[PDB]
RNA sequence: AUU
């Protein structure tokens, strides 16, 4: 409608999450079409900020010394544009994190160059933000079943290396999907699929996950959730808009000193499960932070 | 030894840049520029973005030279003051930012830009109530 | 998906 072009971007209703949808086309009506963009921005600039934008109106949880790695950070331009966005977003001192297939010059506190598999961690982290997508997904199309690339080793690391409170924000389009993925986000809190108003022509949209609980709070079957988000792409006409990039002056995430406790599992009770649900608690230990990129060794 | 006696002498990025565009090449792009209410302190490097109405703001490492070339920087550490930081570069000076960072220094002491902010060295003025 |  008309008072979203003034929104950084779209969430799915909740409603939408409930239907049974069968999986069919994603058929956009203004699909290829390009917002207007500031001047000199790049189009990664301007979707960053506008999740950050919407990531500032959930529950996250921001403790001191904040932990934030960033998956398909890398971009043929050889520069890290969501990754400077994530640095003016979060508070300074937030360590961050960033990692691509491919060789590219960063913001970051440091940078993994090779594929995600070959990334290993003995930390745990409070936010996952990737924008990965396989070129493969593109050029060449095809029945749209589950895909398991980088999207396994991404399930993967939420269940191990995300701390309980911790968010994600994860990139799916209509081919770039993963049903394990959809399966998980019934393991925060509170999860939905949002579209930034300046790439509304694309079937993109980033699964959100808020405040990790490590257990399901609900089944979600992941082929029939994605039918119901491409239905909701379908049926609700996004207007193209960059009108949220023009009001910069409460973008930073407020530093709120959320609590850090290294909590057993059998010490997590309901009432632990509330402050979780709040973004009032994030659980993990608070060693050195670890991160390294296996190399394959041959002649 | 004689390695590093070779490399003072040879491989020099900020004159090939330099002379690069005294040739007339195209000046490095992709720089990042980033989204800010261009009201902040207007300081040439800074922990977020500082633009004033005369600046932009852009991610560091992309306007680093040596950042941008994956070189090493011209210093033992090889510590790079634009990594991980915001640069303010002048809107007219905008067009080539990794030439702006390189041709010009900052104020130790008010940290602008050397002749784009710095007044540190204009006469004093009469006390104001 | 890197307008
Ligand atoms: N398995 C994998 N491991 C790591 N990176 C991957 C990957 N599959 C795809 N990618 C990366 O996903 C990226 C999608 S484009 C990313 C744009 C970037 N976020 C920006 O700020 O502009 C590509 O750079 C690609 O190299
Ligand atoms: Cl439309
Ligand atoms: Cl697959
Ligand atoms: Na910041
Ligand atoms: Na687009
Ligand atoms: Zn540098
Ligand atoms: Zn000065």
């Amino acid at each position: 409608n008309s008072s979203q072009a003034w929104q950084p971007g779209v969430a799915m209703p909740n409603l939408y999450k409930m239907q049974r949808m069968l999986l069919e086309k994603c058929d956009l009506q203004n699909y290829g079409d390009s917002a207007t963009l500031p001047k000199g921005i790049m189009m990664n600039v301007a979707k960053y900020t506008q999740l950050c934008q919407y990531l500032n109106t959930l529950t996250l949880a921001v403790p001191y010394n904040m932990r934030v790695i960033h998956f398909g950070a890398g971009s043929d331009k050889g520069v890290a544009p969501g990754t400077a966005v994530l640095r003016q977003w979060l508070p300074t001192g937030t360590l961050l994190v960033d990692s691509d297939l491919n060789d590219f010059v960063s913001d970051a506190d440091s940078t993994l160059i090779g594929d995600c598999a070959t990334v290993h961690t003995a930390n745990k982290w409070d936010l996952i933000i990737s924008d990965m997508y396989d070129p493969k997904t593109k050029n060449v199309t095809k029945e749209n079943d589950s895909k398991e690339g980088f999207f396994t080793y991404i399930c993967g690391f939420i269940q191990q290396k995300l701390a309980l409170g911790g968010s994600v924000a994860i990139k799916i389009t209509e081919h770039s999907w993963n049903a394990d993925l959809y399966k998980l986000m019934g393991h925060f809190a509170w999860w939905t699929a949002f579209v930034t108003n300046v790439n509304a022509s694309s079937s993109e949209a980033f699964l959100i996950g808020c405040n990790y609980l490590g257990k399901p709070r609900e089944q979600i079957d992941g082929y029939v959730m994605h039918a119901n988000y491409i239905f909701w792409r379908n049926t609700n006409p996004i207007q193209l808009s960059s009108y949220s990039l023009f009001d910069m002056s409460k973008f930073p995430l407020k530093l709120r000193g959320t609590a850090v406790m290294s909590l057993k599992e059998g010490q997590i009770n309901d009432m632990i499960l509330s402050l979780l649900s709040k973004g009032r608690l994030i659980i993990r230990e608070n060693n050195r932070v670890v991160i390294s990129s296996d190399v394959l060794v041959n002649n | 030894s004689t390695v590093l006696s070779f490399c003072a002498f040879a491989v020099d990025a900020a004159k090939a840049y330099k002379d690069y565009l005294a040739s007339g090449g195209q000046p490095i792009t992709n720089c990042v520029k980033m989204l800010c209410t261009h009201t902040g302190t207007g300081q040439a490097i800074t922990v977020t973005p500082e633009a004033n109405m005369d600046q932009e703001s852009f991610g560091g490492a992309s306007c680093c030279l040596y950042c941008r070339c994956h070189i090493d920087h011209p210093n033992p550490k090889g510590f790079c003051d634009l990594k991980g930081k915001y640069v303010q570069i002048p809107t007219t000076c905008a067009n080539d930012p990794v030439g702006f960072t390189l041709k010009n220094t900052v104020c130790t002491v008010c940290g602008m830009w050397k002749g784009y902010g710095c007044s540190c060295d204009q006469l004093r003025e009469p006390m104001l109530q």
